[PDB]
């Protein structure tokens, strides 16, 4: 009667758990976003600022509240200082804040488990930074892959063995493609995301169609 | 961490978060330039003087008044320049966290009727001689004939907006000078050219009399500055094409 | 997300969620033009000028002055232009979200004492020059005589409310003259025709006296704003009907 | 101890279980809306916007004042922006992050499922769109009809099977009022009610009884 | 029923059991800190303020949480009377009380466990001093060494009957990063950083890794 | 224990835990002295008088008017001593802060933003007499020309800032002439030597037309307070450089 | 199910039963504080005001706070009014107004022991006066000395056979110190304090350790 | 029972449980004494005045305006006596709490910065004639020059402070004169009675041309009260060694 989180932490992993997947990987362009959605008009992955992405799984509502929140703190960082004190890092902890603070008061805790990812400045040749918070409060800083929503032990190991950096964009789409694949059938009805790094400013755009079709390798 | 505004404004949010920033709570200091708004083929144009003054004393002659405040429009703001500047900032992030929470971007009239409620604002400052007002320009997405997509709108202080649609406007203490010889030399659809030659031109007649102005000066190298809005987007204008088209007027 | 007023008054709940849209919490800023109202056979009509004067400069020659607020109403605003402007789209929403919430429309009296209930609110700012005095107009559903169905209301600056039954009335800076006219060239129930042809000469007649107005100009090409309500709506009158029936009245 | 989410869960269910039931769908002039309800001052079916529709099931009260507050987050955003920006879409994500809280925090939660119709502006040639969500706050993006109230499973598969493009009026209303009969008689005691895309502004519009009796199939 | 306190208690316990460990020694220069972390991105060790250094173990958020407390505190202090009044002693009780309130209301208690360490002025002879705050909110005054996170008996011991004054910078690196090996393997995958007292004013410095390498003895 | 401001804001964090620290909540008292700023080759320079004045009277000779706000970066602010002086340091406390919490510094325009959001909340105090105006510079960190990393930016009472780029700028009393004499003995990018003599010499310049300044003199030993910023950061001139530097110029 | 206050009174004695102890009492120069304290960066004896002093038992961070809000009521009262009407009454009295509030509404009670001390005026011939307070807000006025914290019952004796009147500082300081031995070893690694009623006006003064060696008697 | 200030300020504690005993929250009242700080060898000194006066008249001759603050500090407080006098003791309490409750004195930078923030609250019932400016004297524990230890620092009426560091300084209607006096009889490092004379001797001068002042009266044994600090701590200078200071000084 003390250990209520072990059960929390079990309604957060379950909700997870089922449900579609989300691959976010590092690659010569940026960063990459495939997440499994059949739906059009809501989405997983949005743009977070200027070189700030965001993904998450888990209850809808729940993880689009965290959604907005976070490109609320972003902007209110650009406003009060400058557009380029916005940092990955930043919104990062302030999920893992959040997110622990929901899991910990809040009656129901929150059944997402979120990905923040940042690409450097136009010119700066710093490497992307990925980050993952987990609906307890956690996160870790991975700089290649992150695997999140349902069962990911088979695509994690998938992604595990048959990454690479400087990896091509049209190879990425079907490393990861590929990586969904295999665990948990996957037609281009997924919501696929890049964070251009060549743009010199926004950095965040949407793959369509037309242009998903010449990308996303059959089985 | 709060979840943001209900009608996915910042400013809303600021207002019961962070009301400190908001123009609401809050010459003796440099005031806002001269500027012109022309509708053409393409689209539509705003052109800037550089001329900052407090008292009769030039506190700034590379001062930069126009804006792109959103992919598809831009807008200067003339008056007490510090408010002038945190206000079209302000307003910049208004349309551009509406889009990322929404997915889409504002109406263009959505957009001017947020410029109002933020000038609406002001008013007290107005009131108290620290008045200013924005002229807000965009190329109408919604709008049906791509022609006539360009569209200018003119403020009050006390918040209201005007549709313009003669085709040019002006604010700014040279803007009655400016309109006034826009009406002469203005021609309607025209030349991207066409149209950013005759703004260069009114700052040039509004600098005769307006000390408060002196648009353009070959001499010393003092050119102003401009944003084209078309079907592309918002653009801004090279001071090469500026320079250049303020020597072709002279004579 | 919040349940909306107790009342189902879009006002009553800016008044406890968004305070700050509110007129209550807020020449220097162009003015109001003249309008007239007539009462006549079928139905009733509002027709404005578009003259926007700030000092004694024409700010605005196409200045829409009255509106449709519901289907079967318009009203016509003077004063301080941006207050107008925003105090009948608030007007409009408020009878709107009523119909869109309870199912039903407002009743012409209670559309009324609505009105009232709102430029009340802006006296604070009407003392201070700002201003406003709307000219409400409709069709009462609720009217025994389907001829005498028309409603004239006036206004205060401190929020009464007056039925005009003299078959017409006005406001603005012309509104002197304007009425003076009408209580010569007008009939009792008549053509919306002959109705909508008196009020554009009222127009021609304050333009006479006052230089805050100068209604039709044919060289200009400068024609006031109409709009009727008769058992079929509220609709707008067309520039043809209008730009006519002013060479007619000339001589 | 810790699932008390799914005895509220059920104890919505439940509620939504019983009770008439309720059918949308998307045709030639725009969007259809059939709802069994025997009564005429009470309803189920509303204008929500200029081009919105709102329809719900459960218990009144909690679906009727969610009804409300719908038409006055349209009008805010309609007043704040301009009519052109309200969208069925803000809404929908509006609704479902209203219910999610009401499921979460309230007492009891609400018995309640709504659906939000869009219908594009009169010119555009956009097709409609629908938006349910759920007492628990979830949402779907259907694009041809949606079922909800009473016992779905006999009334979806009808429908299923039986709904097509471009669907005349009269047979759409056939089609529906086909689909509430065989499962769970069905006279022209109902609340019938469309969103034509043909009108300029208003496009809500509720059908009569003597327009109806030309439009309602017997048995 | 009312040593739930007992519960809490253990709940913290076991959190900080599992989870890497840290080492706060004193020695020549000042005050040395070796922490085990992997990431790069976030840290268990950070400058408080011009002289004092803090370092935690337990759930991240929360002890990142209490981090920034501190450096709040502090500056708070230095501007309200004089960079020279901010003292260990006073954060460290600060922390007393913060962790014993968070503990006694909170809904579940901070799995934390804190470290404050000060270093004497420029000049000033004095020697370094250390403090550790516990979940409970209980403080004591070591001036020597500084054990937590994990399993601590063996590390404990090891420093126990390894440490010596004026102990050289290399050396002491060594004393810990042994002192850590022999129970709970532990390559320059850490984090180091040091409160070198020569220093004027801030007294704070990172160990980076080249600079490491050259400090971290081999098995 | 607070959990500190969600922006990392000191600033903020005083505004919701003790609004009484904050300028926003509060001659008749000693006021600010001249300061000028120039760019060079290496970085950016401070250099600032010693008169502090109230009334016609010397109040002190020995203030120091230009802080090390942040490793590469510094300031001076002229107007009421007490008020300049308060605002300074908790600018620093709010760079510093920002740092130790995020764990990187502010972003040059970051840091510049913030000062000026410091003196918009000193605008009450302004209007009525007790204004203070900073002059911040700085090695730009993120900048592409290491040659041109410095910066100077100057400040309005209302909380406008503004990117000086002429190489050179001023505030306080003499910052008039100061300017004027800048803009002849000013060479573009130069010795560190070259740009700090140049200073002292306008203060001198200065001292010659304004009596709130006085700056070198020889006879009493009252020499001006410099600071440079370059590529290792800021630091303090000694008096033997400026004293040197200063009978240099004497003839 | 109503004595939850049996309970909560022994977790309360619990905490004071373990945890060393300390010794107040009356003498000659005024009153002495010899409590049972390795550190000498914490204390638990203290000075209140002017002539008032204050020692107590029990967790930290909890007798620590009411040190505080006792410093502060004093500082208060001597403000408001004069420091003359500062009394070693009123603080007690304060004092078991919170302990009692707190034991009876606070979730945890305050496992804490409290001892306030006060001396008579420079001239005044008046005898030094003692308040115990304890965790349940119960007050007692000894005249001659107090025993609190870990086990009393032997020191309490060893001290109620072996208190004099006008009993010699050194002495004084040894019938304690025995008090402390026999019962629960006991070198001069103590927290002594005393209430020197010579002093005009401070009168607090603590004991070193130079002048301590002096004064603390072997076994 | 409170727990106390988060920052050992019995200051704040009022703020936030006893407003009303705050500046902040509150001739037609007798003001404040001239006083003078002399700077020596071993530490400093304090040495002030006993006339008060109110109008033209005399309302005290007695006053004791020196005030030991701390074992190792003392100021003068000149202005509005009531005001003064709370002032004083306030920051006594302020000081002597921050020990009791951290166990350790504030440096004297902080006891400073303190006495500012005390200040600074008084500024509303400065600007309407309540004024009050204390003097600063205090033997800095942490020090290098052991003879130098002694230190000085003025205030403003906003809250500014400032170091002193010319050996000597005053405050109060003849502090104009006083300091002139000094500016010539006082020596830098010397006995603790040849500055206690230099003081007593420029109160004498001051009385000279002062007649809010009249210092050292022979006739009537009306003498200056001082303090002295040094390393042994703040001692009350004796009448006689003041009276008898006073005579030697004449002639």
């Amino acid at each position: 009667a003390e250990q209520i989180m072990r059960d929390r932490s079990e309604l957060a992993r379950k909700g997870i758990a089922r449900g579609r997947s989300v691959v976010v990987l590092t690659f010569r362009d940026g960063v990459l976003f495939v997440a499994e959605n059949p739906s059009t008009a809501l989405h997983k992955v949005s743009e977070l600022y200027d070189r700030l992405g965001f993904a998450a799984v888990g209850k809808y509502n729940e993880f689009e509240n965290l959604r907005r929140a976070g490109i609320v703190h972003a902007d209110m960082r650009g406003y009060s200082y400058d557009r380029r004190d916005v940092t990955g890092r930043s919104l990062a902890n302030a999920y893992a804040q959040t997110l622990g603070t929901i899991f910990t008061e809040q009656p129901k805790p929150y059944e997402v488990e979120i990905c923040v990812a940042e690409v450097g400045r136009v010119g700066s040749p710093k490497a992307p930074q990925l980050y993952r918070i987990t609906y307890d409060g956690s996160i870790v800083d991975e700089q290649h892959f992150v695997v999140m929503g349902g069962t990911t032990e088979p695509i994690a190991t998938a992604m595990r063995e048959s990454y690479r950096a400087d990896l091509d964009l049209e190879a990425a789409v079907g490393i990861a493609v590929n990586a969904l694949r295999q665990g948990g059938v996957d037609v281009a009805s997924l919501e696929v995301a890049v964070l251009d790094q060549s743009r010199p400013r926004r950095a965040f755009r949407r793959i369509a169609g037309t242009a998903l079709e010449q990308l996303v390798p059959a089985e | 961490l709060s979840f943001g505004s209900n009608l996915s404004s910042f400013t809303d949010y600021l207002r019961g978060h962070a009301p400190e920033l908001l123009p609401e709570n809050r010459d003796l200091a440099p005031h806002g330039t001269t500027i012109v708004a022309l509708t053409y083929k393409g689209g539509v144009l705003l052109a800037g003087d550089r001329r900052a003054t407090q008292g009769n004393l030039i506190a700034s002659r590379d001062v930069e008044a126009v804006y792109v405040t959103d992919e598809y429009s831009a807008a200067g703001i003339a008056g007490t320049a510090g408010i002038a500047i945190e206000l079209v900032r302000l307003f910049a992030v208004e349309l551009e966290h509406y889009e990322k929470i929404e997915g889409v971007p504002l109406t263009f009239d959505g957009k001017a009727n947020r410029l109002a409620s933020m000038v609406r604002g002001n008013l007290g400052a107005a009131m108290q001689g620290l008045a200013v007002v924005p002229l807000l320009v965009g190329y109408d997405l919604d709008a049906d004939d791509e022609s006539r997509a360009g569209r200018i709108v003119s403020y009050d202080v006390v918040g209201g907006r005007y549709e313009e649609r003669a085709g040019y406007h002006a604010v700014g203490s040279g803007s009655l000078f400016a309109k006034s010889a826009l009406k002469k030399i203005y021609s309607p659809d025209s030349d991207e050219e066409t149209a950013l030659r005759a703004a260069i031109e009114s700052l040039y007649d509004a600098a005769d009399d307006d000390s408060a102005t002196g648009g353009p000066d070959l001499t010393r190298g003092i050119y102003p500055t401009a944003v084209t809005i078309t079907q592309a987007g918002a653009v801004h204008v090279s001071e090469e094409t500026t320079s250049e088209l303020a020597r072709r007027i002279v004579a």
